[PDB]
């Protein structure tokens, strides 16, 4: 849970 | 978390260059 | 004993083929050389993205506009090339192979849409999945080899552009 | 044989993070893989040893010359990135790294002189050693969120980009 | 995912032989490296799939130009050897190396073709897939023999030496 | 057989 | 865990120098190649410190090949020296580079008594620890020497001339 | 093994 994290999630959500 | 080769793909692909 | 990777082969080894034929030349002062490797990088995820996953449809997409955008600018610098070009062959055989770029690149993106669209879908068959991947590992190829093909026709024009190791 | 396991750990994980990328257009992780072999040395001559008390100082030199590095770069990168949340959690993170290796220099400068004497105390041996550690975990956790918050940062970098970096994974054998 | 497990280990074993040494200054080792890659891609493409026929004609071309270096090189490094026992074995080995890959573009052709098709009964596909996998493991095994003869040529080099490789090991990150 | 880092040492001392 | 059963400061010394000489190109620069080959050579000399089938002879070899190459540096760097101009620099320069020839003669001598004492019990530890610590002393006098014999080399080629391109 | 083997048998040996 960092921003790398977060933008991956949104990428695959 | 740790990143997959899935994950790396995806940073690879919208990373700006 | 295991595969290693999860990608569609043949799309890749295409991917690889223009690579090889792109990593020989600088981009210092060349752009096709530049936009042949965007586009050898972009194929090598096609060929990871087409076995699907979270993120992928989309991602196949973006690749694919990718993918034709590159195809522009390659086929746009090699008509300049073809121009101050003075040899009645080579100036023919490069404008043979760098037109057909914008073609195979639509047909690429129209079938990376079908092939986004019913990834993670069951109400498609075996058959029409099968022809959809196959369909689109066509043009897949051809346009490494096409694009392939506009590198070396272009430096056989090259009396400008720069081609140094 | 016998090395600090904490550091070796540290070093492991730092070069995990980075391991995977290409050092081909980006001077970040070429910098991070230099600090992560950097602490893997620094893991074997913290026991001692014949050259260890140069070999640590110069060692710990090395990692303040490729921290200083990666900070700089770090800073470059937030300059183009448009998010503000991401260019504030990479400052924040990237900004402490100059005054860890610069403690860290300082204690490795400390335990290079402790080893080998005989009139220092196990209490006082072992404390410099604890102090070594707690610096070199901090300093490879920072680096190792400096670099993932770059990759993140490299998302939303602006159109009009000064300084950019690339980002493309490493092809295995079996490609 | 399924693939040929005898072509997939047989190229393993290649690259385990040459994965140590570096590609720089060693055309041998780089085209080693080649081929072995080259290989694992050939073990997933006779499984049969989209755009298979093209890539596993295109694949065994690519193993063919990699065996002719692979030959031309271990000439080379033969024609500057002082031991006798070491140019004639090195020799041996690598000059059947060319009659190899032509056999295993010959049936890669014929398993392209075979690929799709329905006429094509199982006993035919089967066998047609052995003698791919035979031929295969000899190339591999035979190139390998042919890295391990030109490291002994390599030091039994006349000091007039015309060609020459060079052989360093590659750097480990944690050294 | 296969090499060791050792042998792989000597190899590269001893090859010109 | 540790990976490598090597002398740890003797890698970092030929890494040291490995990290110079790498910046330049050695094509038309003999010290630059010398350089190259004795940073690796002496990296080789930091596992066979340790031991194993093969090495007393070898820590033999490879020190012999470090005397050779310290040689063709020293040689070099006078040449160098020669053309110089600039007070400060031909000095300095000449102030580094000829300890050189000194500390490879006491590198072989130290390679060949730990060398002989490898695979050997009648041999105390302090004896054995004494003749590495003279060893890696000497090993990284010679990488820092060199190093800083290649650095004035380039800050007196302002011009025998050499090429110093990255 | 063969020239190989043979050569680093020797330098161990």
């Amino acid at each position: 849970m960092d921003d790398l994290d977060a933008l991956l999630a949104d990428l695959e959500s | 978390s740790n990143l997959s080769e899935l994950d790396r793909l995806l940073l690879e692909l919208n990373a700006v260059q | 004993l295991g595969s290693g990777e999860v990608i569609n082969q043949p799309m890749m080894m295409a991917a690889r083929q223009l690579h090889d034929e792109a990593r020989k030349w600088s981009s210092k002062g060349n752009d096709i050389i530049a936009a042949a490797k965007r586009m050898a990088l972009l194929m090598a995820e096609m060929s990871r993205l087409v076995r699907g996953g979270s993120g992928t449809k989309r991602a196949l997409i973006q690749c694919a506009k990718d993918i034709a955008k590159a195809s522009d600018e390659v086929t746009r610098l090699a008509k300049e090339v073809a121009k101050q070009c003075t040899d009645k062959r080579i100036r023919t055989n490069l404008l043979q192979v760098c037109e057909r770029i914008p073609t195979i690149s639509t047909q690429l993106k129209i079938l990376s849409t079908v092939k986004a669209t019913m990834l993670g879908r069951t109400n498609i068959s075996d058959e029409e999945s099968e022809q959809a991947t196959e369909m689109l590992v066509h043009n897949a190829q051809n346009l490494m080899q096409s694009v392939k093909e506009t590198v070396r026709e272009a430096e056989a024009a090259s009396i400008t552009l720069r081609w140094v190791r």
